[PDB]
């Protein structure tokens, strides 16, 4: 039952979200890492200052503040008891972005499995936010915040809060929570891996141009030109350079972690991408399948159907920089 | 015969109370905890004299029979002659000295079929139905008058190996009579530690060993239904081999890990060698 | 949450195992059907007579029966008390095949969810087998019976007993059992479907020749000629005729049951089979993807990469003969 060391996963999430010392913390499990980032992360923000968004307020007060609304004033006859309906801009930290933080911290405290030091510190912070109102979080709240008015730093922790909320399950008690065993399921870990590379490649491979490319079948059918029933095909990544193009399909499988038969079902998708893809420059066409392995990394090359394809692995759990070196080393060979 | 027994004092005292009443105890437990050893010392304790002669020990196997046990007709030079068994003869000595306590050890009793072995006698060997009153004529007895009666002095101790997967159910006839007792590995005890401290062992190496073995044995016990608790490793290997006064150290230890524990893990973990590598390494690394 | 009507599934199992009125029974759920087949099935056998396999016995008896073993006789001195060790052939119904039936029926009785009439009848049968010994069943027992000495009828119920044993889970009580929700999982239902066609096609399509064909990659690699890492590729079915060949890939998906996006991931495997496949006759190459749908059946044809491929569906839950008609109708079009 082998899985990745948890500290390494957090780095992959970082590139996935597109944006520190984790050596100090002694809790290997994910939520200990994740809460410490958030719990420490909030402390970084307050030092600079949290976002205060002017919320206009239309209220009934005993006097003039800002602009009086003449209509609501006369119709409700508020003038008689010395009041007006006036519009003004109270400055609060009660924004949706900031409200989300406090609600998430409550979940963090309620979590059954958590370091005591981590939980104690957060409870202080929860007290330190008196004005802000707790909320019952939904993705629909997160949906509204895709506008991204907030700063770049806020977006980091908000993505963290998204991870916690979706990966929160009730455990022994009605109130308390228990963290999801994220590593075990391949799909979400795989979907992380696919996103991990795409944003990673833009950062380091400045020489090359990296975009996900939609592909269209060469087919024609008498029945329907649409061919809607046919499978939708969108690359995981394409990393194009002037001398050579390359398409990658990367996925996380449990069977491959055991060092026998090999699970390479994704390859069947790959050739069809090569076929539908036609290069105007005609420099070259290359393919790569890359998977995560724990113990060691092995690289192979193949010449299958007139295409030059590489199968390779990476030893996750090794070390993050050496992994970062290994990834650049890997792509450099094939990008040639 | 009571100087250094790794087992806690509680059980060894309870057994003496348990044995003096029920008189037929079964000692369960993993191989390599000195099941033969503890019973042998306890045998001397109950008598109060460290004398072997009253005590006898036998190892049962499937082909062990009533003929060897009690009475059989092996041939002499010319014609067949009745031959006294072990238990049959053993009791005749106990009859001489009813005051004293005579003790019988039966190793791996679960393996053999008790019924074919005891036959008629299995009713008697229970503590209640003992003495001349319950005497019955034996299977091969030529004359009805001669009878065999289990004296009350006799106490029977049985060793059962929990580790075997092949075992499924204890023999029914066994369970009605005998009082099963569980022997823990007792790897973490003062008396075993004090033994190693007397030998040239540093305190950290003691706690290192106790800490490592406990979690390892705990792992096997943790997977309760797949593997029984009794699969957990014993301690006798660490006892043996130090008669020469050799210092116990990691250099000496790694051999026993490789020699004795490693094949044992292979049998216990027959599914995944990778999972074995996880546990073999921690003992030394 | 739509699934196939359960009575229809049993027919697919029948072709899967390679070998009656189910209209009468009122219990739609699978185990009611399955037990009634077995409970009625055993009654069919006993009428003809159950298998009695001569088990030789070497035992110590007070006399001569068959052949005396002189060696064991003298060594144990059994002659003296008027006994010999002799070999003879007691005739029992205690065979492994028959023992399996009784053990399965015990499970059937213990099942928490079962028709009362079905359970009562079996309990009679369990009593009616006094000599036979109950057992704790394992696949290893079933493994020994792959020799198939038994008659053709015995093999049917034994396969039934295999289905029950593997699809038996404890429920509310320690003793009782609860049946697996087989329909819900796609993999086993899919793996049933793949086997369902292969044996089905041999029966009805006598005109054509039907065999599963192993395929080899066209690739060559400098590193390894083996190409072991590459995915293993074995067709689901190939249904070859002199005028035209056809390869089929069939799988059960839950998403397709909803009448939007389409799940056709298996297609990516298909083209690669066409590529690795090279015909000596050069008559034609065709492909088919067939999936199960509940409400209705729709057929399409496509001309993709120089290959003529059909995507089609079948309305399972319709009726078994009309389904049988539909399947022959379907293959007839494409086999052309
Ligand atoms: N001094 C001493 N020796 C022990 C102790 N436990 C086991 N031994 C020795 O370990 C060796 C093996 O005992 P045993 O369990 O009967 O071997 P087994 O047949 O493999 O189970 C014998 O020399 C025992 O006396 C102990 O607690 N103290």
């Amino acid at each position: 039952q082998p899985v990745i060391p948890v500290r390494n996963i957090y780095y992959m999430l970082t590139y996935a979200w597109g944006y520190a010392n984790l050596e100090a913390i002694p809790g290997n499990n994910l939520l200990d890492i994740l809460g410490y980032v958030l719990n420490k992360g909030v402390l970084q923000l307050s030092r600079r200052g949290l976002e205060l968004d002017y919320n206009p307020n239309t209220e009934i007060i005993p006097g003039i503040k800002g602009r009086i609304e003449f209509a609501k004033t006369i119709r409700g006859f508020h003038l008689n008891h010395g009041k007006t309906v006036s519009t003004f801009d109270m400055l609060n930290e009660d924004t949706l972005a900031n409200r989300i933080i406090k609600s998430t911290l409550a979940i963090l405290i309620k979590h059954e499995k958590l370091n005591s030091t981590i939980r104690d510190e957060a409870r202080s912070l929860y007290r330190k936010l008196p004005g802000i109102s707790t909320l019952h979080l939904t993705p629909q709240h997160f949906s509204y915040l895709n506008g991204g008015k907030n700063t770049r730093y806020y977006k980091f922790v908000i993505s963290v809060c998204k991870f916690i909320v979706n990966n929160s399950i009730p455990g022994q008690n009605k109130g308390h929570y228990r963290f999801y065993d994220f590593e075990r399921n391949e799909k979400e870990m795989s979907l992380l891996y696919q996103k991990f590379l795409y944003e990673f490649c833009r950062r380091e491979l400045t020489s090359a141009n990296t975009t996900r490319s939609y592909l269209k079948w060469d087919a024609s059918s008498i029945s329907d030109q649409s061919l809607n029933l046919l499978p939708r095909m969108e690359t995981d990544i394409t990393i194009r350079s002037s001398e050579k193009i390359l398409i990658v399909d990367a996925k996380y499988y449990k069977s491959i972690f055991s060092r026998e038969k090999f699970h390479s079902q994704n390859l069947y998708q790959l050739m069809n991408y090569l076929w539908s893809l036609k290069p105007e420059n005609g420099e070259n066409i290359g393919g790569l399948l890359i998977y995560p392995h724990v113990d060691t990394a092995v690289k192979h090359r193949y010449k299958i159907n007139g295409f030059d394809i590489g199968l390779c692995t990476v030893n996750l759990g090794q070390e993050w920089p050496c992994i970062h070196q290994e990834l650049l080393d890997i792509f450099d060979e094939y990008l040639k | 015969a009571l100087n250094d027994l790794f087992i806690p004092e509680t059980t060894i005292e309870t057994i003496l109370k348990r044995l003096t009443i029920k008189k037929n105890i079964i000692l369960q437990g993993p191989p390599g905890v000195g099941k033969t050893f503890v019973a042998r010392r306890l045998a001397y304790l109950l008598t109060g004299e460290k004398a072997p002669q009253r005590v006898n020990m036998v190892q049962f196997h499937q082909s062990y029979s009533y003929e060897d046990f009690i009475q059989g007709y092996r041939p002499n030079g010319v014609g067949f002659r009745r031959k006294d068994g072990i238990f049959y003869n053993f009791c005749q000595q106990a009859k001489e000295q009813p005051e004293k306590k005579y003790i019988f050890i039966i190793d791996e009793i679960n393996r053999a079929n008790l019924s074919k072995v005891f036959g008629e006698v299995m009713m008697l060997m229970e503590h209640d139905k003992r003495g001349e009153n319950w005497s019955v004529p034996l299977t091969y007895s030529e004359n009805d008058e001669e009878r065999f009666y289990v004296p009350e002095n006799v106490y029977i101790i049985g060793l059962m190996n929990t580790a075997d997967r092949s075992l499924a159910v204890v023999d029914y006839a066994l369970r009605r009579r005998f009082s099963f007792i569980d022997i823990e590995p007792g790897f973490d005890t003062p008396q075993f530690r004090n033994f190693l401290l007397n030998k040239k062992a540093e305190p950290s190496f003691v706690e290192s060993l106790c800490q490592k073995m406990n979690e390892l044995n705990q792992e096997i016990s943790k997977e309760a239904t797949i593997l029984g608790k009794g699969f957990r490793i014993g301690h006798s290997y660490f006892c043996c081999g130090l008669e020469d006064g050799t210092s116990p150290d990691t250099q000496w230890l790694n051999e026993i890990v490789m020699t004795d524990i490693a094949p044992l893990l292979e049998e216990y973990f027959f599914d995944d060698p990778y999972k074995q590598q996880k546990w073999t390494n921690k003992l030394l690394g």
